């Protein structure tokens, strides 16, 4: 199983209601492990996974000081962006940043990611080479030139290849009981008079990656079920009495043999 | 472990 | 219908286990593909606010739209109605979505 660490950082302005709200959420694969929220009483990073009880007070203090500095970087860059786009104060605006690393099943680095969005569309993103930038509009073309001159990409590349990978290795080991487990899906089919709708359900599985096929198709994005497992359904509309010709297939890391059901 | 504080601002005013 | 600057939430309401009356379970309200990120989510039991709902799994997708899970432990009965009520700037009125037990 390959693994990833990813952070999701968002600031959103709320003019006349106070300063922008800053939130940072960290994930290993699809497990949330830390979270900062500027609207909490006593904003700090807090653990959301049991393996993060291993880290000491120095770890929490240092990443909470990063969040306090990062909050101000998002608030000033929101205010810069209003002037770049000649926008009035008073409108709601959003700055997003997603970044992280992917490793193979042997732990070696597969790729890194740094991507920014203003008001929910691309702004600037670092290419797969971890060296050059893709600017999505006229403002981002100016940032790209300034960031090429300042060598921004070198600071991100050092993080993505070093710190990001080294912490992801530490979290996979400290949380191996949660993160390296395999919970195989429990599947069933439901029958809905309509035509007729056949719905193949997969419940109780871990990790989230799955394939559901009917042998066209309604489905939902794989979704968290509230206790750290995932679920998914896929449906087909079939002819009103000949539904035993149809077969639901499920592929998962915990099924050496895929399930077949009807 | 998150990324450190972003070193550079967007600076998208132009001339 | 300012579809260039807002995205309307998709609201999915589902249990961890197939429901059995008087068997303990978890009810989820996964609120997805919305923008901007400010949102308010209540889980309702017979039309009233369930206290102590956990909010978790805040993320955003490759198209930058926002995702968040609300979840609570509950024991379904034959006569308890459960719903998720959402307020978001994309929508004039709070939207209430009823749990479909038999999906
Ligand atoms: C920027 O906005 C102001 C105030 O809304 C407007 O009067 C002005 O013409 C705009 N400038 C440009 C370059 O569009």
């Amino acid at each position: 199983g390959p693994h990833s660490m990813r952070y999701f950082e968002t600031a959103v302005s709320r003019p006349g209601l106070g300063e922008p709200r800053y939130i940072s959420v960290g994930y290993v694969d699809n497990k949330e492990f830390v979270r900062f929220d500027s609207d909490a009483e006593n904003p700090r990073y807090e653990p959301q996974a049991p393996w993060m009880e291993q880290e000491g007070p120095e770890y929490w203090e240092r990443i909470t000081q990063i969040a306090k500095g990062q909050e101000q970087w998002f608030r000033v860059n929101l205010r810069t962006l209003l002037g770049c786009y000649n926008q009035s104060a008073g409108g709601t605006h959003t700055l997003q940043w997603m970044y992280g690393c992917d490793v193979g099943s042997d732990g070696r680095l597969l790729r890194g990611y740094e991507q920014f969005a203003y008001d929910g569309s691309d702004y600037i993103a670092l290419n797969e080479d971890l060296k050059t930038w893709t600017a999505a509009d006229m403002a981002a073309q100016i940032t790209r030139r300034k960031w090429e001159q300042a060598g921004a990409a070198e600071y991100y590349r050092a993080y993505l290849e070093g710190e990001c990978v080294e912490w992801l290795h530490r979290y996979l080991k400290n949380g191996n009981a949660t993160l390296l487990r395999t919970d195989s899906p429990k599947a069933h089919v439901t029958h809905h008079p309509r035509e007729v709708t056949l719905r193949c359900w997969a419940l109780g599985f871990y990790p989230a990656d799955i394939t559901l096929t009917w042998q066209d198709m309604e489905l939902v994005e794989t979704r968290p079920a509230g206790d750290g497992t995932f679920q998914k359904w896929a449906s087909v509309v079939v002819p009103l009495g000949k539904e035993q010709n149809y077969t639901c297939r499920v592929y998962h890391e915990g099924l050496p043999e895929p399930l077949t059901l009807r | 472990h998150p990324g450190s504080v972003n070193e550079f601002d967007f600076g998208c005013g132009g001339s | 219908g300012s579809g260039g600057i807002q995205k309307t939430p998709q609201i999915q309401v589902y249990s961890r286990h197939p429901p059995e009356n008087g068997k303990p379970n978890i009810l989820n309200c996964y609120v997805t593909q919305f923008h901007p990120p400010h949102i308010e989510i209540q889980m309702l039991k017979n039309g009233k606010k369930i206290p102590k709902v956990e909010m978790s799994d805040m993320s955003f997708s490759k198209d930058w739209s926002f995702y968040i899970l609300a979840h609570t432990e509950f024991t379904p009965t034959e006569t308890d109605t459960y719903a998720c009520r959402v307020k978001h700037a994309s929508m004039a009125e709070p939207k209430t979505v009823y749990w479909d037990r038999d999906m």
